RNA sequence: AUACAGUGAAACUGCGAAGGCUCAUUAAAUCAGUUAUCGUUUAUUUGAUAGUUCCAUGGUAUAACUGUGGUAAUUCUAGAGCUAAUACAUGCUAAUCUCGACCCUUUGGAAGAGAUGUAUUUAUUAGAUCAAUGUCUUCGGACUCUUUGAUGAAAUAACUUUUCGAAUCGCAUGGCCUUGUGCUGGCGAUGGUUCAUUCAAAUUUCUGCCCUAUCAACUUUCGAUGGUAGGAUAGUGGCCUACCAUGGUUUCAACGGGUAACGGGGAAUAAGGGUUCGAUUCCGGAGAGGGAGCCUGAGAAACG
């Protein structure tokens, strides 16, 4: 990156002569790291005083949230098929926050057969994934700055809100 | 469209290389008689 | 290491359940014994020793929590549990008094309760061992003093282990052999009982299915067992009526009244606590006050009395006639009440009522005049239903007036009881009008005109529909009155109601008038009427800030010439609600 | 080396006995508050 | 390089103590230097105030303190040992730092001004105050810019000031910083010039904030004492 | 009322107060506007100061133009020359603001590049 | 809009006004006397310096009381005393003859603009010069 | 003073330097005050603030030091041999908290059931009622609509390569008899996690003295104007990028034109007669040969 400031750029009223000053230590754009799928490796950053900041690049062991029970299990990704804050970042297959990527729910399953007995009230088109095994999951957490893949399922109602759009 | 495909000449590159005259060891009726199919 | 262990907790899964119970055989063969105590008990145990039982246990639980579902379950591990918990009993009761290992093995046998519990929580009808009662008498000879152990509002070991027993359908066999229910109704007859009572009632009333369902006559007496003792808990669900969790006891009297009638004193204390169910507690929902109604009707259909339980089945179809919720369904409850009420007042009630509510018919106003020519001498649930006829029930206004017209006409012909029964009817008459009717107000002021049979004509030009002279001669007539509490609160409630933020109408200025001249001629009234002036004032200056304050202040402007009056006329009060109001008025002055 | 061993265990048991029951101390005042409130 | 506070004359250096860091901020406070050396003058140079902050004679608040630049702000009693000097330094009316002598039931304790109370962690209640003695637990009832009364002994609140219209007010900030009389007006405004309005001998009015006011006793009781002339 | 991906949604309908003598209409309160940056329910948290002028333009969503002319005592000149001023403020659920139509607005949270204040009322 | 601390409009100032002739006539017709010294301690350096002006000896009465008020004795600080001294005793031997000032009546400052002709008094109504007067 | 014991070259250590010259000309954007940050960082100042234990003390590997040397040579070196820790890094640790079946009446709690943290990043929700001085008194009560108040519009399911449950010291032999350091046992400084304050910084609301329309258009030509999401942030933020809408400022002075902008703006002290001389902070930002990239720290794009 390179800054946060309004003196390189116009404001509401449409100035000029700007040839202001050079960038202090508090303007500090770090490098975008985009995070992908390989093996865990955080790169731990200093900023203010011993403020550590986790910088994950190849993580993995995602932390998704059953919904409507609110489970959050250990699982592996997959990829993001869908992510309009860059569409060629879905066409490089990297993984940020509130990207819908897919899982294999095998420890959701175990957890369903565990504490209900039977494997099969939940809606078809994830009972179509509690079958197979792939299904569909959105990031909360921000491994550019928190480090972590943390995220929840997708159950019904926003299943079908991102199925219409892709 | 405004940052997009800005038409226009730049100045540090506008003699970056310089080119070559013979270029292509092959001749350009090699070409034609290359991929005539 | 706790860490570490609940991540091979949460990774102990991944192989089969040939593997698991291979895992768990290993565990069950740390300190099992089954050369020794599989017969009857132990021979030796140490602090140590049972440190690793604890550990054992602890392990059971973890197990047991990590695959909730099968748990790979082994009567290796079920003896090697046994020895376990025979073990911590032994050792706690059988050392001295110290406690320090005492209450390690406690906390060790508690735990090791808890993973036993955790063991039917997880695998309960899946394994269903046939050798049960080898455990169950072991438990039994172990907790036998846990009589009114188990009774709080947190005990739940054994409490929790006699509802997993009761709510399963073959493993009652150990309930059903000697005693569960005795010891667990001993408990739930405890007088000091917490709201774990009503999960033991729940848990005895989800259990006696399962008693009546089993073809063995040892269970039908146990399940005669648990009627009886639906009988002798008939202080326990009336107690512990605290919160709306009354569907179970709405559910048990349903149950009790199809399975079992047993005496007649029996149905009349079903009945009357059924009747306390609809007078003890208002925040009673629709469906279980119909049931709890229709199981008092179904236990009067049984043993119903001629007189006591007559005129308290009576009483509650006068209070379920005034309320007829739920679009007629506690109405035709309420009709099916009165028809098995089993008196004369009843007949006439469940005539009465049968012929008005012929499914949205003509018969309501023909049934009205029915009675009217024909008036019955009860009277009382007639009026009930002939009041709630009166009020924002829009059909039979004629047939309502008639209806106070001959209510009046039989409390002048009585000439007492009917007398209380006409103050019965201007407490009605009151909330009538001080509401947002239209034709209930209007037949609560033919109400009032057939109670006052120049008032009388003061009364009939008020309800005249003509608002401008006849507001003008309510304000003479107001003004001759000057020239009465209750009453006086009820002429301004009514004129109050028809200048009540009607701001679609001109006059409101003398309508406000009126109804300040109406409150200064009954705070002249000073012997009596000083509070109810008191009150009106009050009601008017809650108006003035409930969101509308047009014409509020007007009205505190005028009623505050009551007080220019008294102050006057005094040239002993209460100084300091009066200077707040002021700081109020104040403060609504800063707006 | 082991009187070290000594002092620590005392003055951490009564760290403990001060602490713990002071907090709880007043917090009991603060259930006296909520009473009177 | 002075500012108006201190009644620091002019004729006595070129570098002014800047105080450190503590309770109080450096606008609105005084360090011990300026308090001891060249205000009521029990030294007379930097070299003996450390002599005898090093022979720990202050004991400001109770506790001792031993520090030259330690910013002593409103109303913390500074407490002498010798000749039992007991001073509890309020504003006069034209901004400076007015040190009222008091006695030892008076400095017995002092009073805070609360700015907040929070649901912190745990289920706490808690009050903080210009000196910042966070103290656990008081009443419900505690809104901004009331008055606790501090135990100095130990920390509690032992007594508690309500502020509401009709009470005995102590301005401190903005152009009418340090005046006493607390009545013609009351004014709550939605985010400035909102406050309760101070008499004068003819009571005459002012403006002020609400952050820039607090309470100090009642109509004619304050169980401070005060100065006169 | 969803033209946009990513779960649009309030983030913990939701409904809370900012209080301060600022009413919350019924449907910031109960309906299906997700209120992200409207102060009722939104993220933010009121602060500040509090403004109050009629608008300019209100063409772009999300931005209400208000105009602000102020007296001002000048003793330059010794004539008041007329204030005017300007500043952009989020959408809330209670009134399509059109031109005239005197409201205030909160100080909070800088929103764009340039607003800080969000509408509270209309009158 | 809203207050701001200003020590320059609550401080004490009394010195823009301060005219030596008006302090003269006050001095004059003052009814109390008026600390003069004993008749040679006044003068400084054997008659090389003047004798000493009243200012001068005022302001030498406040250094001696500040001196022993805090047990300092003051300093010969180079840019203050470069200044101060030398212009001071300059325009002491102009304008000061025989303990006397006389630089003022060589000096243009209006009397009654600044000093006289009351401004917060001005009494710009007839019924309030009026009552001024009444 | 036969395991230490004073002087002390040269080495590790704690800190020191804790704020100094020149050069090109920025019109409330440099600056000053002020509003706010439940929108954020914080060493130091100050006030507060920790409950998971199955069959008598833990490991080699480096210095300084010796010894063999190289090179013209450095605060340049390399082999060989030892040796220590508050250096590195594995690891030893009593039972007390509520509800109280029972109470023997005061010396009152024995049985049973439920307990027990922090640091990181994920979701559901705890976050409408009852008490009278009075409606009717039938001198009893269903009482809230009236007359006043009150609880009230962090509890849990998981990750993390997780920090800890004192190898600090001082003052006081003091109490006990578990028959010997058996328990020591009282207090205070330094620790130690977290919060708040203070300090400082960054943003941000507004206010503040040249003439200017021969500067009437500017802004999308470093996004122009806003919305949605992500990245980066100490966080707010078109600060940057994807997508979308065509906006926004202006005759109520946009935007642009220069200097006695080596001068000005209170930036401040004022002086007992100097009336724009007469006290100072700051001209603008940079630079350590020249641009570029990186690193350190509570604070930096470091005078080292």
């Amino acid at each position: 990156g390179i800054s946060r400031d309004s003196r390189h750029k116009r404001s509401a009223t449409g100035a000029k002569r700007a040839q202001f000053r050079k960038k202090r230590k508090f303007e500090l754009g770090r490098q975008p790291a985009n995070t992908k799928i390989g093996a865990k490796r955080i790169h731990s950053v200093r900023t203010r005083g011993g403020n550590k900041k986790y910088r994950a690049l190849r993580i993995e062991t995602g932390n998704f949230s059953w919904a409507s029970e609110g489970i959050s299990k250990k699982t592996r990704i997959a990829g993001v098929v869908y992510h309009p804050s860059n569409n060629e970042l879905v066409r490089t297959n990297t993984l940020t926050k509130a990207a819908i990527v897919q899982i294999d729910a095998t420890p959701f399953r175990q957890w369903f057969e565990a504490h209900y007995g039977q494997t099969l009230k939940i809606e078809s088109s994830v009972e179509s994934q509690f079958s197979a095994g792939r299904l569909y999951a959105c990031i909360s957490s921000r491994p550019g700055q928190s480090g972590r893949c943390d995220g929840y399922i997708l159950e019904g109602e926003e299943l079908a809100f991102y199925l219409r759009r892709l | 469209k405004g940052r997009k495909l800005n038409y226009s000449v730049q100045d540090p590159i506008a003699n970056y290389e310089a080119p070559i005259t013979s270029g292509y060891k092959w001749s350009d009726d090699q070409i034609d008689e290359f991929f005539a199919g | 290491n706790g860490s570490q262990s609940i991540k091979a907790e949460d990774e102990k899964v991944v192989m089969p359940y040939v593997l698991r119970i291979f895992f768990g055989r290993a565990q069950v063969p740390p300190t099992s014994g089954q050369k020794r105590s599989r017969k009857i008990a132990v021979i030796s145990v140490l602090p140590n020793f049972k440190k690793p039982y604890i550990n054992d246990f602890l392990s059971l639980a973890s197990e047991r929590l990590d695959y909730n579902y099968f748990f790979g379950n082994s009567h290796q591990i079920n003896s090697s549990k046994a020895t376990l918990k025979t073990i911590r009993r032994m050792t706690g009761f059988v050392n001295i008094v110290n406690s320090t290992l005492s209450v390690l093995r406690t906390n060790f046998p508690l735990h090791t309760n808890s993973v036993l519990q955790p063991l039917i929580y997880s695998i309960a009808m899946a394994y269903y061992v046939l050798d049960t009662e080898s455990t169950e008498e072991v438990h039994l000879r172990k907790m036998a003093s846990n009589l009114r152990q188990q009774g709080l509002k947190c005990l739940s070991s054994v409490f929790e282990f006699v509802g997993n027993t009761f709510d399963w359908s073959t493993s009652m066999e150990d309930i059903y052999a000697v005693v569960v229910k005795p010891r667990i109704s001993h408990f739930s007859d405890e007088n000091l009982q917490q709201p774990s009572s009503l999960l033991r009632l729940f848990l005895y009333w989800a259990h006696n299915p399962s008693l009546y369902q089993f073809l063995y006559y040892d269970e039908f007496a146990t399940a005669t067992a648990l009627m009886d003792t639906i009988s002798n808990q008939h202080v326990k669900e009336a107690v512990i009526g605290p919160i709306i969790e009354a569907a179970d006891s709405i559910i048990r009297n349903p149950v009790n009244d199809d399975h079992y009638v047993d005496l007649v004193t029996l149905i009349c204390t079903s009945c009357l606590k059924i009747l306390p169910s609809l007078y003890v507690k208002l925040s009673d929902s629709n469906s279980i006050s119909t049931f709890l109604n229709l199981l008092v009707s179904i236990t009067e259909m049984g043993f119903i009395q001629d007189d006591h339980v007559r005129s308290r089945l009576i009483s509650s179809l006068i209070s379920i006639l005034k309320g007829k919720l739920k679009k007629l369904q506690e109405n035709d409850t309420q009709k099916i009440l009165k028809i098995l009420k089993l008196i004369v007042f009843n007949y006439n009630c469940s005539w009465s009522d049968i012929e008005e509510l012929y499914t949205t018919i003509s018969s309501l106003f023909k049934t009205f005049d029915e009675r009217n020519l024909r008036v019955s001498l009860t009277e009382l649930f007639i009026e009930l239903g002939r009041k709630v006829p009166e009020l924002e029930s829009i059909s039979k206004l004629v047939a309502d007036l008639n209806s106070y017209s001959s209510s009046r006409m039989h409390e002048y012909d009585f000439p007492d009881f009917i007398n209380e029964k006409p103050n019965l009817n201007e407490a009605s008459k009151s909330i009538s009008m001080l509401k947002d009717i239209l034709l209930p107000n209007i037949r609560i002021g033919l109400r009032d005109s057939l109670e006052e049979v120049v008032l009388s004509y003061m009364v009939k030009n008020t309800k005249y529909f003509t608002d401008f002279e006849d507001m003008a001669i309510l304000l003479y007539n107001g003004d001759e009155e000057a020239d009465r509490r209750q009453r006086a609160i009820k002429r301004l409630g009514e004129h109050a109601h028809q200048l009540k933020d009607n701001s679609i109408s001109h006059y409101l200025i003398p309508m406000i008038e009126h109804y300040v001249f109406s409150d200064d001629e009954r705070y002249r009234n000073i012997g009596n009427e000083t509070q109810i002036a008191i009150g009106g004032l009050a009601q008017h200056m809650s108006w003035n800030q409930y969101k509308a304050l047009l014409r509020r202040y007007i009205s505190m402007l005028k009623t505050k010439p009551n007080q220019m009056k008294q102050a006057v006329q005094l040239i002993t009060l209460r100084i300091v609600r009066d200077g707040a109001e002021s700081k109020l008025t104040l403060s609504k002055f800063p707006s | 080396r082991l009187q070290r061993k000594r002092h620590q265990r005392a003055l951490k048991v009564r760290n403990a006995q001060a602490q713990r029951e002071a907090a709880a101390e007043y917090a009991q005042l603060l259930a006296k508050r909520l009473s009177e409130r | 390089a002075a500012p108006h506070h201190w009644l620091l004359d002019k004729l006595s250096g070129c570098y002014a103590p800047r105080p450190s860091a503590g309770p109080h901020k450096l606008r609105e406070s005084l360090p011990l230097i300026v308090f001891l050396r060249n205000r009521l003058k029990y030294a007379l140079n930097g070299r003996e105030v450390k002599a005898i902050l090093m022979q720990r004679h202050v004991k400001v608040d109770g506790k001792v303190r031993t520090d030259t630049t330690y910013p002593a702000g409103f109303m913390d009693v500074i407490t002498l040992d010798a000749t039992n000097e007991n001073f509890r330094l309020v504003y006069d009316v034209k901004g400076r730092f007015a040190v009222h002598r008091i006695t030892d039931e008076e400095a017995s304790y002092k009073l805070g001004k609360v700015k907040k109370v929070q649901l912190g962690k745990k289920g706490v209640p808690y009050v903080v105050t210009h000196d910042g003695r966070t103290i656990r637990y008081p009443d419900p009832n505690i809104k901004v810019n009331d008055t606790v009364k501090i135990d100095l002994a130990s920390g509690k609140i032992t007594d508690f000031i309500k502020f509401d219209a009709g009470k005995l007010v102590y301005v401190t900030g903005g152009r009418n910083l340090g005046r006493i009389g607390t009545i013609v007006h009351k004014e709550r405004h939605d985010g400035g010039f909102d406050l309760v309005h101070i008499k004068d001998s003819l009571d005459n009015t002012f403006v002020t904030r609400l952050n820039n006011v607090f309470v100090i006793g009642e109509q004619g009781k304050p169980y401070i004492s005060l100065p006169k002339g | 009322q969803s033209e946009r991906a990513f779960q649009k949604q309030p983030h913990i309908r939701w409904y809370k107060n900012a209080g301060l003598g600022f009413k919350t209409p019924k449907t910031a309160i109960e309906g299906s506007y997700i209120d992200k940056k409207c102060p009722f329910t939104g993220l933010v948290s009121i602060r500040g100061k509090i403004l109050t002028g009629t608008v300019v333009s209100t063409k772009m969503h999300r931005t209400i133009v208000i105009r602000r002319a102020y007296l001002h005592y000048i003793p330059k000149y010794n004539r008041y020359e007329k204030r005017h001023k300007n500043v952009p403020v989020h959408v809330s659920p209670a009134f399509r603001v059109q031109v005239g139509d005197i409201v205030t607005v909160g100080q909070c949270r800088p929103i764009s590049k340039t607003v800080r204040f969000n509408v509270v009322k209309v009158s | 809009f809203e207050d701001r601390f200003d020590a320059r409009e609550h401080k004490d100032r009394s010195n823009k006004s301060r005219m030596q002739a008006m302090e003269e006539y006050i001095r004059e017709s003052s009814d109390q006397p008026d600390w003069s010294a004993s008749i040679g301690a006044d003068i400084v350096n054997h008659g090389r310096g003047g004798i000493k002006s009243l200012r001068d000896t005022e302001k030498e009465r406040r250094v001696t009381s500040f001196e022993e008020d805090n047990f300092t004795r003051l300093n010969i600080t180079n840019k203050a005393e470069k200044r101060k001294q030398k212009q001071r005793e300059r325009n002491a031997r102009m304008n000061v003859i025989g303990g006397e000032d006389f630089g003022i009546f060589s000096s243009k400052r209006k009397l009654e603009d600044s000093t006289s002709r009351r401004g917060a008094k001005k009494t710009r109504s007839a019924w309030d010069r009026a009552q001024r007067r009444l």
